[PDB]
């Protein structure tokens, strides 16, 4: 039985005008699905069909989360947020959790139905306006406006944010070690237990909030590790050729723009010269020095790097091959604030995209415990394959921004 | 006893306000006409007389349609549009023939007898004021306003169809067996029932519209096969665009063949073939709106192979959600491709081309994947959903390509069909150095100033070159000089470069370019048999990458 007797106030960032995004077509069954999907919330009121005197519109499809095969209502609502007042709570925000990515463990929960219970400000929803489309527009598209706050929006985790901090006492007095966030749609659950007593403690916090007023049910499992910034590692051989010391020296000068002293003479010395590409040649005692040096610059941390709250975080893909990823997030170049391997899993070695936004939302994923916020993707890939078919494997409630790199990277292996 | 058509709240753009624009001086004849006018239409309820509140007005006209008798009124609210808000113009793009689905019946009912019958908002109707000038202007002109959705009125088509769509859904919802389109004047409602148990659905239509007093004619016809509709002609049961009739003119000027480069395109989703690549590059820019241009010698022999495709009147039929989607694409050369969607054979619901973009390099299966993809887009669009593909290029060809592309790509389900020329990939990098095959490394550097260069190499055999050049670039010399190295050695070679422009060419694996340079380099590629390019940083005195690049500077 809940829902707030009132509405909070929202308007949009001042001078900005509402959303007006194109909707993208959309197949035959996810068209379906949105239709038995709209015409219930409809009879539970959380919206309502709109006139044309609302020029207003998000896009809008369908997708699924991971277990349940039922269709779930996706919408889009990066430009409505990026247009949105910057909700500015007179709470100051929640100081991002710096202690939930040292948490070994985190489950991530989806309470976005508890939105649903709360009434939107009367002169904000026709700024939450979007439309089901029709195959061949042969008929019109249905059109709709939200009347409770709106999964994707994010004004929702903020206008909501009252409520859920007493939705929790209850539990935040119990547990004092354990940590919980928020992020849109999303409940994050950190701790340093084991899996055990880690998982079924979950339960507990089910079935409190499912106690006031509360596809309730998914959890992903989580526990962030070691190396926020992987090591890079020079190979270890008895016998190098030619074409082994061109390739150090090639990592090596690149790995310089990253830690200044490295040093390439004395391994440059072997190459000059013209000799075979699969010629072996020894190491000088010089040499080996400098590869001794270089190999111990190399294991400590890099340069003083820190995270600016006010820029946005960068993230990098690339494709290694095999199933492979390897990707660094930062905000400065050379300044990585976090690099990863995320290796085979859905892809099936059969479908690069498949694979490459299963990484991105892993990404973005592990972009929200660490600084409470997603970064900007360059994608390895031609916008035209990746507008075609992201949607068809996207499982998050929230979207990222993404760009498109289309000049093939020298540094690919390099980051192996 | 009719009930109402609910208003839609309208409202004027924010901070500005209603038009206050001067009434035109009209003839006296003109004036007899409007005052005949306006004062029919206001007893039907369409205007109503104002007094001098009103501070708002907007320009009325009288046109006398030649040869035909009467006058009409016609008000230009070209300054009420601009100050009134935006509606959600739902009527973007309308159905492809290809999209529609055949009906045993199909009839049309003339709903333009109620653009007048729908009410205006109350509130805004003050902003639709005008004014009838008095003969000899020696009396004050008579006020109007409207009390409906006025002809030409920014939002009237708009509000019109929101409401059509309103009073109609009950009845589609009730009549699952038959099928309303809305658009305009016209309401098309076609079944697969009986021609008499549909003239009967029919009334029922007609008069369900009565509940809101909306009179649809008591009409009998006024149509038959060729049905011309949006440029194309629709029949019971196939389409096809309107006479395309090639301009058998001697002398074609800009517009000549621009107006045949957009009307060649309207042509070509329905026969198979066309090309538009060597006469969209004869005006792709030039001065002026038309001129007189010489048609290229290549834009001849394929505009003549429109003839032979525009000479026999071909076909396309109708969607059946029961039978498989199929693409079918071809290839044709200087980057264009053409493609027929069907579900039986010959039977192509559609067909279309693809042009490349335009870039510096490419190849082919590129070209492929990305004509896939919209093919897949305009699929989705047209029937909801990707049509299954068969595409010229071998499942190995494909696994090799994606395999090993640096980008993440795909296509979705697709067979290969034998029918040339088949994509395929021309070379392939080694991924390792290769034993027992010369080593070339290469350099080149030239002059900013003076664009003199040297390009060549030095290899582990002693083999030694340089060639020295003029008018080049740096860029150039690093490619010249991995031409010479391939020019210079045997089947099997390890290349060696320290510039990261040419590596960069080379991983987009590009099959043709733009560049002579480029395709030389591409041209000797085919011809080996294994090369293996291995980059090293400059200036790190990596040596024979250090000796060609003294031998290549100053
Ligand atoms: C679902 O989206 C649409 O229908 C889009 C509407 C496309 C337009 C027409 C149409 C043609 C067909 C055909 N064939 C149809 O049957 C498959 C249908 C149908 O089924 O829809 C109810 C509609 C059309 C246009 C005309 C014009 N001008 C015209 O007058 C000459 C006539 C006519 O019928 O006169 C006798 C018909």
């Amino acid at each position: 039985p809940i829902s707030p007797i009132e509405t909070v106030p929202v308007k949009l960032k001042p001078g900005m005008d509402g959303p007006k995004v194109k909707q993208w077509p959309l197949t035959e069954e996810k068209i379906k699905a949105l239709v038995e999907i709209c015409t219930e919330m409809e009879k539970e009121g959380k919206i309502s069909k709109i006139g044309p005197e609302n020029p207003y519109n998000t896009p809008v499809f369908a997708i699924k989360k991971k277990d349940s095969t039922k269709w779930r209502k996706l919408v889009d609502f990066r430009e409505l947020n990026k247009r949105t007042q910057d909700f500015w709570e007179v709470q100051l925000g929640i100081p991002h959790p710096a202690g939930l990515k040292k948490k070994k463990s985190v489950t991530v929960l989806d309470v976005g139905d508890a939105y649903f219970s709360v009434p939107l400000d009367e002169d904000f929803r026709k700024y939450t306006a979007f439309t089901i489309p029709s195959i061949n527009n042969e008929t019109p598209g249905i059109r709709y406006q939200y009347n409770v706050l709106p999964q994707g929006w994010k004004g929702s985790p903020a206008i909501f944010q009252s409520s859920m901090t007493k939705i929790l006492e209850p539990f935040k007095k119990q547990n004092p070690d354990i940590v919980i966030y928020q992020y849109m749609d999303d409940l994050y659950v950190g701790s340093d237990l084991e899996i055990g007593q880690h998982r079924t403690k979950i339960e507990e916090l089910r079935q409190h909030l499912l106690r006031w007023g509360l596809f309730l049910w998914m959890g992903y499992e989580l526990h962030p590790d070691k190396w926020t910034v992987q090591p890079i590692v020079l190979p270890e051989k008895d016998s190098w050729t030619v074409n082994d010391i061109q390739k150090l020296v090639g990592k090596l000068n690149w790995a310089s723009q990253i830690y200044p002293g490295i040093k390439v003479r004395q391994l440059s010395k072997l190459l000059r010269g013209t000799k075979a590409l699969t010629e072996v040649i020894p190491l000088t005692e010089e040499a080996e020095l400098e590869l001794a040096e270089n190999r111990e610059i190399l294991k400590e941390p890099v340069h003083g790097v820190y995270y600016d709250p006010s820029k946005d975080l960068i993230a990098e893909i690339q494709k290694q091959g095999q199933g492979q990823w390897t990707y660094q997030i930062y905000q400065e170049p050379f300044k990585n604030l976090k690099t990863g391997k995320y290796a085979r899993m859905r892809g099936a070695h059969t479908n690069d995209v498949k694979q490459l936004t299963e990484a991105v939302q892993k990404i973005t994923t592990e972009s929200i415990v660490i600084w409470g916020k997603t970064p900007k993707f360059k994608l390895p890939i031609q916008k035209e394959t990746w507008e075609t078919w992201w949607t068809e494997y996207w499982q998050a409630t929230w979207i990222p921004e993404w760009e498109f790199v289309n000049t093939p990277p020298l540094v690919k292996l390099w980051y192996q | 006893p009719i009930s109402p058509i609910e208003t839609v709240p309208v409202k004027l753009k924010p901070g500005m306000d209603g038009p206050k624009v001067k009434q035109w001086p009209l003839t006296e004849e003109k004036i007899k006409a409007l005052v005949e006018i306006c004062t029919e239409m206001e007893k039907e309820g369409k205007i109503s007389k104002i007094g001098p509140e009103n501070p708002y007005n907007t320009p009325v006209f009288a046109i006398k349609k030649k040869d035909s008798t009467k006058w009409r009124k016609l008000v230009d609210f070209r300054e009420l549009n601009k100050r009134t808000q935006d509606f959600w113009e739902v009527q973007l793009g309308i159905p492809h023939p290809a999209g529609l689905k055949k009906k045993k019946s199909v009839t049309v009912l003339d709903v333009g007898d109620a653009y007048f019958s729908v009410p205006l908002d109350e509130d805004f109707r003050k902003y639709t004021a005008f004014t009838i000038p008095s003969i000899n202007n020696e009396t004050p002109g008579i006020r109007y306003q409207y009390n409906v959705l006025p002809q030409g009125w920014k939002g009237s088509p708009a509000i019109f169809q929101s409401s059509m769509t309103k009073i109609l859904e009950p009845f589609a919802a009730q009549n699952p067996d038959i099928v309303i389109y809305q658009y305009m004047d016209d309401l098309y409602v076609g079944s697969d029932l009986e021609i008499g148990q549909h003239r009967t659905k029919i009334e029922e239509l007609r008069q369900h519209l009565l509940r809101w007093g909306l009179t649809t004619p008591d009409k009998k016809h006024q149509k038959e096969p060729p049905f011309l509709w949006m440029g194309y002609e629709l029949h019971p049961d196939k389409w096809t665009v309107q006479p395309i009739v090639l301009p058998e003119k001697d002398s074609w000027t800009v517009n000549d063949i621009q107006k045949l480069v957009g009307k060649l395109n309207w042509a070509s989703q329905i026969y198979p073939g066309i090309k538009v690549r060597q006469l969209s590059k004869l005006l792709r820019g030039t001065k002026a709106l038309t001129e007189v241009i010489p048609l290229t010698e290549e834009a001849e022999l394929e505009l003549a192979e429109n003839r032979e495709i525009l000479k026999e009147p071909v076909h396309g039929v109708y969607y059946d959600p029961s039978k498989d989607l199929i693409a079918e694409i071809q290839k044709q050369g200087q980057g264009q491709w053409t493609y027929q969607i069907y579900q039986e054979p010959f039977k192509n619901l559609k067909t279309g081309k693809y042009a490349r973009m335009r870039g510096a390099h490419t190849n082919d299966v590129k070209q492929l994947t990305e004509a896939v993809q919209k093919i897949t887009t305009e699929s989705i669009v047209i029937w909801g959903k990707t049509p299954k593909f068969k595409l010229p290029i071998q499942k190995e060809t494909w696994e090799t390509w994606w395999t090993e592309y640096w980008q993440a790509t795909w296509i979705p389900e697709w067979e290969f069909v034998n029918t040339p020329p088949l994509v395929k990939l021309w070379y392939q990098l080694e991924k390792e150095p290769i034993v027992g095959a010369e080593t070339f490394y290469v350099d080149g550097a030239a002059n900013r100033e003076t664009k003199l260069g040297k390009a060549g190499y030095v290899t582990n055999k002693g083999r030694q070159k340089v060639v020295p050049l003029t008018n080049t670039t740096n860029q150039k010399t690093e490619l010249q000089a991995i031409y010479l190295a391939l020019q210079d050695s045997g089947l099997e070679v390890n290349i060696v470069t320290d510039s990261q422009y040419a590596l960069g060419i080379i991983q987009a694996q590009p099959d043709k370019s733009e560049s002579e340079l480029v395709n030389q380099i591409i041209e000797q590629l085919i011809k080996k048999e294994k090369v293996y390019l291995a980059w090293v940083p400059a200036h790190k005195g990596i040596g024979g990458n250090e000796q060609v690049d003294k031998l290549v500077s100053a």
